[PDB]
């Protein structure tokens, strides 16, 4: 009943940008000071994974 | 781009009720509100009511309480207007109005009601008149002394219905000077109009002048001659 | 309630001429609840300007909207013969929408007095019990003509309807048809019927009369 559109989830971009900028520094402690790290989306396989 | 498609015209007896459909085509259904703007014949626009289809955010005009009822039908995706206790005031053309916006943005689940109307339905002519398919009654409007070279004469069409009625002079022979006025709805519930023409006074008793009134639904064709009397 | 009023009832404009329509509100309203509509020849109304200043989709540069608080103006710098007709202003703020009464625009033309005629009823209609006296005003440009029926020099009201054609394309003239409708017995209670025309280009109110006979 009513209009249809896909289900979705909203995450504020400023908070997520800050959270990534805070996790990247904790990750550099194990993988190098003044180095670059990347993260793309999932590889593939199970839908639940 | 959206579009609004309404019903055809209807004729209702006074005191009865009428129901008009309006189906949008190619747009969001539950977001923007459907307002109804009517126009009595010859007067300004009048706001009837407004209603968000499924959400129910609606409000009627002060003039239309205990007579108006707006509903919808989402299986058909069509809104409806219902007006009860019809009088000759409620005669006019009813419009289905709506706002359209963005289109690309889909995540907007909200409901809006205070907007203008750029999307308009073609209209639905509602005629309130307790009568049936009746042919016209052509009466002559003869010239007389009652001007300065040019006199005027015409025919008067009275007491009829549907109103596609056309008037020609001498079977399309006389066209210049012909002024056919729009039809008026009498208080009795029957249409009426008058079509006149200006001729030089030198050709009053010389040139024969006859009307050609053709009422199509009643299949009436009347050729009435205009003969002066001058009192 | 919130009701709107429009001032320049009939505003005459030629090609390239500039006009300014007004829409006064009763109370003080926000400058985001006023819209302007165009209505040409009894067709579908077209939204010209929303929020009293926001030009709608595809509406040309010739339509500029202003206003604040009480008065709202719609300025037309130039106009084609395309944009002629009735303009309406709408208040779309509160829970009750209300429109303006409408304002018609004309092709500006030199003044022209109306040729007035009067038509007595036919005896064939008198056999039916009704009487219809017709007053005609033909080929006059300046709108707002005043027609008053006098029965033995006594003014009437109520039973006198009238209809007016649209502005003619060639000569930009108007024509009015007033129809005075009475019954059989009310027709015989008097004998002098007339109609008086008050008009701008007509330097004196012209009366066209006749007698019952
Ligand atoms: C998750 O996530 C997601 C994502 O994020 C999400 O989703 C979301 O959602 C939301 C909700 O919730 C939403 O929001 C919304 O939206 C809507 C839409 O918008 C759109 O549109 C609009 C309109 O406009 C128009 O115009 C323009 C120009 O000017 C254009 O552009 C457009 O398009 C349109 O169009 C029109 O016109 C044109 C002309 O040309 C034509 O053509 C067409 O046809 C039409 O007619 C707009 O505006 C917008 O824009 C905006 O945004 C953007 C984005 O990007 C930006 O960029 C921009 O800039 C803007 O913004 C800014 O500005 C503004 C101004 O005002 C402001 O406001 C803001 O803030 C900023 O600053 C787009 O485009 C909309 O509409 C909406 O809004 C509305 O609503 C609200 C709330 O309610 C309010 O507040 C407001 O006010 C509004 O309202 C309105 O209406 C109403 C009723 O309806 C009323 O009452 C009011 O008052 C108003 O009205 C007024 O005003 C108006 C305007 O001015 C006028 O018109 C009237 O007349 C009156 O005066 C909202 O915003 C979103 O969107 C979404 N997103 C997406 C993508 O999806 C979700 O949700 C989440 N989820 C969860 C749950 O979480
Ligand atoms: C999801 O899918 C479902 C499955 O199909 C579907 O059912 C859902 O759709 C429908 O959702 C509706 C959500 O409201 C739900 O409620 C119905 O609402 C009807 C509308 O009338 C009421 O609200 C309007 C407008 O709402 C105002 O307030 C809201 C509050 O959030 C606001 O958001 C709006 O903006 C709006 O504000 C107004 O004022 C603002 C002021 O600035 C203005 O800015 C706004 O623009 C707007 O104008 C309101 O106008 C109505 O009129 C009130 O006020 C006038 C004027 O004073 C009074 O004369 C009225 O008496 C009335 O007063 C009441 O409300 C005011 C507050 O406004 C309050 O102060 C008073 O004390 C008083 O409570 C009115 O409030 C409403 O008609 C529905 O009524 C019943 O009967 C219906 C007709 O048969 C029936 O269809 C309904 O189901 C319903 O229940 C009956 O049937 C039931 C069956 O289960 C049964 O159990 C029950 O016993 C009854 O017999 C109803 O209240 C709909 O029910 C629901 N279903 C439909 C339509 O089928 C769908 N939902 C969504 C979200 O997608
Ligand atoms: C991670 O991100 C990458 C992109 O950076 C993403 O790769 C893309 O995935 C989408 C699917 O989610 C691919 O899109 C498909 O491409 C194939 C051809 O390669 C098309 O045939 C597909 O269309 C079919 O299905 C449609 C459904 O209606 C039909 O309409 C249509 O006719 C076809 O039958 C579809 O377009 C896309 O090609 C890739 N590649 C890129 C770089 O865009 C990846 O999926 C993300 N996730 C993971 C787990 O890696
Ligand atoms: C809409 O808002 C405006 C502005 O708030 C209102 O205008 C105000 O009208 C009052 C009179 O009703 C003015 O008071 C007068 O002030 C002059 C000068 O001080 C004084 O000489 C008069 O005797 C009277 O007191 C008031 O000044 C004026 N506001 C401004 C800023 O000039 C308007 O009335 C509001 N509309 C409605 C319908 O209420
Ligand atoms: C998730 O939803 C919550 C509640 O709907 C949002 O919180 C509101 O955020 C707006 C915008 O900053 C504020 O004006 C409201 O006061 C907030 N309400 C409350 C209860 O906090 C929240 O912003 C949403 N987050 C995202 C990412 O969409
Ligand atoms: C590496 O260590 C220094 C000093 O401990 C620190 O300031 C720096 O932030 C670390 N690396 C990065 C790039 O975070």
């Amino acid at each position: 009943i009513g209009d249809i559109r896909q289900a979705h989830c909203n995450v504020s971009k400023a908070t997520w940008n800050e959270t990534l900028g805070k996790v990247v520094k904790q990750l550099r402690k194990h993988f190098g000071n003044n180095t670059i790290i990347r993260f793309a989306n999932s590889s593939g396989g199970d839908l639940e994974v | 781009q959206v579009q609004l498609v309404q019903s055809g015209a209807e004729v209702r007896k006074p005191g009865s009720s009428v129901t008009i459909s309006c189906k949008p085509v190619g747009g969001t259904f539950t977001n923007f509100a459907i307002h109804w703007v009517r126009q009595a014949p010859g007067q300004g626009l009048e706001w009837v009511g407004g209603r968000v289809p499924v959400v129910g955010i609606y409000k009627y005009g002060k003039k239309f309480h205990d007579r108006l009822r707006l509903y919808e039908d989402d299986p058909m995706k069509t809104v409806f207007l219902e007006l009860r206790s019809l009088t000759s005031d409620d005669t006019g053309v009813y419009y289905c109005t709506r706002w359209r916006g963005c289109g690309m943005c889909p995540y907007d689940t909200s409901s809006y009601y205070n907007d203008a109307s750029d999307v308009w339905g073609p209209g639905t002519k509602v005629i309130v008149s307790a009568a049936s398919t009746k042919g016209p009654s052509v009466f002559p409007l003869a010239p007389s002394s009652k001007s300065g070279g040019t006199a005027a004469l015409g025919c008067l069409v009275k007491d009829y219905f549907p109103e596609p009625v056309t008037v020609s002079w001498n079977s399309g022979a006389l066209t210049s000077g012909v002024h056919t006025f729009p039809a008026v709805l009498q208080s009795s519930g029957l249409y009426s109009l008058s079509s006149v023409v200006t001729v030089p006074s030198s050709s009053l008793g010389t040139q024969t002048y006859i009307c050609n009134v053709n009422h199509k639904p009643s299949n009436t064709k009347v050729d009435k001659k205009v003969e002066p009397k001058s009192c | 309630e919130i009701v709107l009023t429009q001032s320049p009832v009939t505003l005459s404009l030629s090609s390239g001429e500039t006009g300014t329509l007004s829409c006064r509100a009763s109370q003080n309203i926000s400058s985001s609840w006023i819209a302007w509509y165009q209505q040409r020849r009894g067709q579908v109304p077209r939204l010209l300007i929303s929020a009293a200043s926001a030009r709608a989709a595809g509406i040309p540069d010739r339509f500029t909207g202003r206003g604040s608080g009480t008065d709202f103006t719609l300025t037309i710098t130039r106009l084609e013969p395309e944009d002629f007709g009735v303009y309406s202003c709408q208040y779309y703020g509160g829970s009750f929408f209300t429109f303006g009464p409408g304002t018609q625009v004309d092709v500006k033309r030199t003044v022209a007095a109306p040729s007035v005629f009067i038509f007595p009823p036919s005896d064939e209609q008198l056999k039916s019990g009704t009487a219809s006296v017709v007053c005609l005003l033909n080929n006059f440009y300046p709108r707002e003509a005043k027609v008053q029926w006098k029965v033995d020099n006594a003014l009437q009201s109520g039973n006198s309807q009238e209809s007016v054609t649209e502005q003619d394309s060639k000569d930009s003239t108007y024509s009015l048809s007033s129809t005075l409708t009475l019954s059989k017995a009310d027709y015989e209670k008097h004998k002098v019927y007339a109609c008086e025309v008050t008009h701008q280009g007509l330097s004196s109110p012209v009366t066209k009369s006749f007698n019952r006979g």
